[PDB]
């Protein structure tokens, strides 16, 4: 027997459903969402890391002129300085006084760390559903973990479970995201080949192992000091190193609805929003004909104690007259009151104690025991605490 | 938290405001205003109807006075001099 | 759970206040009709 | 010290505590999550 | 100097643009699209193949009863047949006449072929476009391959090229696709754990090497023949084998806009539709001041031959009087006529022959040679072919 | 490149036909005005 039900996308709240197969005794199932996964479809634009300013030994031409060769390298910079007289350990390196030159060449490359220390620039398109949920089937708690697409079926205790498809459609991620180790940031990063010096994206590469790189660092060579062999330069500091200090809190801490952000793959776990359908194909092996059950007559409902709260703060005693010994289902016919007991045992002229939860001060509710209904009168009182540590219906 | 006592009377009624709220009370107040308007409209209609009754006998000649008391407060005071 | 749009209880008390409103509306409606009836009587009289 | 709401509007706030300090934080119906250093986040929920 | 231009998304058609930097002599660039692939992500749902009905030796219990054991196997079927009298080579296998039983057990597994012969069920999300543009820069054809997002910059011959972003987003693939070897089908396949017998998805597995499998084949055991040892059964034939015969033509043959479908990884190649912008940052080293050019005067235009077609079916001779020897740009000031020549050489009292393409029968067009304009009168004739094998403006 | 919306040629001939239409419209417009003018003359005469 296929049972279709819709529950809100709220983790930690137990929801009860009445399964009524015609000709068979009613069944009550308790369902609770333990966690809800939203995985977005990603497309890597580029990756950013620390840059390496590769500077070789300067070509000091004694008694002559050196010439710059235009090289096809990222951020390639070249300059020749006239009238240089450099000094070494044992004296002057050159013979001439003013007829010497120094060729200072430089270029920007990806640092050795880029394979380990890097930030990935992703473009989030669409996302999917998928999460797990528990359910008390036949007086035992069972764990069900499946994709919330409404296609992925999972069989637990000979019962087929179909979760989803998700009602919404909200995600904490934007159309452009940035991922560093275990932190995800909603960033409007610069496009590929449009990075600025000193900012996030000053060095852009396709993958941490990629060959060709983009570099905009504003590298300019300076004239060396008097009698000194060195390559002085003016360059904007690493944009990635600066961002790692001035990025702030990630989505894990800033996202609404209490979203938990996980990595590898990047997805949002536990997120309250919208509803979710759940189909349960209960086997006929767990059903019992009505005839095989008992009836009930003259019923009276007395409420000796009631406190309107999030938990079952109400106690109710129901008197009855049963035809025979058997199991009867207990369910509240009022949407404001919820019963803790799913099924109880009856015999003849006896009584039953049930725990109930309600929000109303004056509660007039109908309780369906087996196939017969009884009216309950209750005057519930306010609780001592205004704020509670657990969610309710 | 915020206790929502029952009453009473009224009193507690306003206490519930804190419990489930922003709103609630304002709508009730609007409803009360509408009820007052209905009450006021009825009274205005009643006064016009009272005129409709005193009509005819609005010309002249003896004839109430008379039924002018018993007489919906005008009636009289009205008959006289 | 819980959380929802009323109205709800608390019965009795609730009825006490509700009963106070709308009665005067009925009165002025009846009075209006009665005034119309008398007006028609005058119209007939003429 | 960092804190956020467990609802629609998280409103993240961060501050580096160095001296003896007393902090008063409002707890909404959805809940308030407070992280104090390297300790696991403390969850709080107001009672009716 | 940054030059922004918009060309239609049409492969095989050359487009000419006039680059006019104030104070510098005009430049003509001929661009032509080469290709425009399109790759879209895809999350493998499951894989389907031929199934294997694993049937062991039947347990024939002579003078006794055999009992079925409930086994956790895909499509596990068990049955015990009473009153069996089987025969072998040397006579009867059992002693008793009617007190014998036969246990017939069966289950469905993935065939050995599943590693080789299999169809993959993918879920297509978003697509990433990648191409190829030919540019006639400084009398030489250059190849530019970049992403059409309007961010990925490529430097060829010291000139920065920015392609895109795309005007439009159409793909021949739907949200659900099926891939078999080199053929892609737009199929609305059944979800994981919801396959029907005899249809595509009767056997569902995560990967061709996966351990756990889903099976719905409608397998029922039958009673064996008189004095025969065999396991007769009724089962719906392989859904994968049936689909391989009744699938029809793939996207490669049915897709619009003349799409070519490639595999490993799947993606659409060659597709027209919409326009595309192109930004070219031409170096200041490829520009020449105007003061370093010549002029012209008195110029007559004679058209000895014209045939209105997709290609340059028109010949035009322009007479002139030049001030000095230099290069002058040739461009049609009429949007209906296009000139093959970008630049020519002038001297003094001479002439020039140019090739032109037009659609109109009566063509009155202005040709701008250097900085002076000339009126051309042409009476073009229809071509021999009604259908051509190359696109035009 | 052709593939555009007209109109275009063929001059002369084209003008021959065009000139035939609209002239009568001008005539009836002028006549209308003249009739109004005469009407005003009558109005003045009265």
């Amino acid at each position: 027997y296929e049972h279709v039900t819709v529950i809100p996308n709220t983790v930690g709240v137990p929801y009860k459903t009445l399964v009524n197969r015609p000709g068979y005794s009613p069944m009550v199932l308790e369902m609770e969402l333990l966690s809800v996964t939203l995985e977005p479809t990603l497309s890597l634009d580029y990756i950013t890391c620390e840059y390496k300013t590769v500077i070789p030994s300067p070509y000091v031409k004694c008694c002559g002129t050196a010439e710059c060769k235009d090289k096809n390298l990222p951020d390639y910079s070249c300059k020749v300085f006239t009238g240089v007289y450099p000094f070494m350990w044992g004296g002057a390196y050159c013979f001439c006084d003013a007829e010497n030159t120094q060729l200072s060449e430089a270029h920007v490359e990806k640092s050795e760390s880029c394979k380990t220390e890097f930030a990935s620039a992703y473009r989030a398109h669409t996302a999917s559903a998928s999460a797990k949920l528990r359910v008390l089937y036949q007086g035992n708690n069972i764990t069900v973990t499946a994709y919330a697409n409404g296609d992925h079926a999972v069989t637990v205790k000979d019962a087929k479970f179909i979760v989803g498809p998700m009602s919404s459609a909200w995600t904490p991620f934007d159309n452009k995201i940035v991922v560093y180790k275990g932190d995800v940031y909603n960033m409007d990063y610069p496009p590929f080949g449009a990075g600025r010096p000193g900012q996030f994206g000053d060095i852009q590469s396709r993958t941490p192992e990629s060959k060709d790189v983009y570099a905009n660092t504003q590298l300019v060579l300076q004239r060396p000091a008097a009698g000194t062999v060195h390559v002085p330069y003016s360059q904007a500091p690493s944009g990635f190193k600066y961002w790692l200090k001035e990025r702030g809190a990630s989505l894990q801490h800033t996202a609404p609805f209490g979203c938990q952000i996980a990595t590898n793959p990047v997805r949002a776990v536990n997120c309250a929003v919208g509803n979710m359908p759940i189909s349960i194909d209960i086997p006929e092996a767990a059903f019992t004909r009505v005839v095989d059950a008992p009836s009930l007559t003259d019923m009276s409902c007395e409420v000796p104690a009631c406190t309107h709260s999030s938990d079952f703060g109400g106690v109710a005693i129901i008197k009855y007259a049963a035809s025979k010994k058997g199991k009867c289902a207990v369910h509240s016919m009022t949407n404001a009151v919820t019963i803790r007991e799913a099924e109880i045992e009856v015999e003849g002229n006896s009584q039953l104690q049930i725990s109930f939860s309600t929000a109303l001060a004056s509660a007039e509710f109908r309780v369906q025991v087996c196939s017969t209904q009884v009216h309950c009168a209750a005057e519930c009182h306010p609780p001592k605490d205004h704020i509670v540590n657990y969610p309710a219906s | 938290s915020t206790n929502g006592t029952a009453h009473g009377h009224p009193h507690e009624i306003i206490l519930y405001y804190y419990e489930l709220y922003p709103t609630m009370t304002v709508v009730i107040v609007s409803v009360a205003s509408f009820v007052l308007l209905s009450m006021v409209g009825t009274a205005v209609g009643m006064c016009v109807c009272a005129r409709r009754r005193c009509i005819t006998p609005y010309e002249l000649t003896p004839g109430a006075t008379v039924p002018f008391l018993l007489s919906l407060l005008c009636c009289v005071r009205t008959t006289k001099a | 759970h819980t959380t929802l749009g009323v109205q709800d209880i608390s019965t009795t008390a609730m009825s006490w206040v509700q009963k106070i409103t709308g009665g005067v509306g009925l009165i002025v409606a009846v009075a209006a009709l009665i005034l119309i009836v008398v007006l028609c009587v005058s119209f007939s009289r003429h | 010290l960092s804190y956020r709401n467990m609802g629609e509007e998280p409103n993240y706030q961060e501050e580096w505590v160095m001296h003896k300090k007393e902090v008063v934080l409002t707890v909404p119906t959805e809940g308030l999550e407070v992280t104090w250093g390297n300790n696991e986040p403390y969850k709080y929920w107001p009672q009716l």
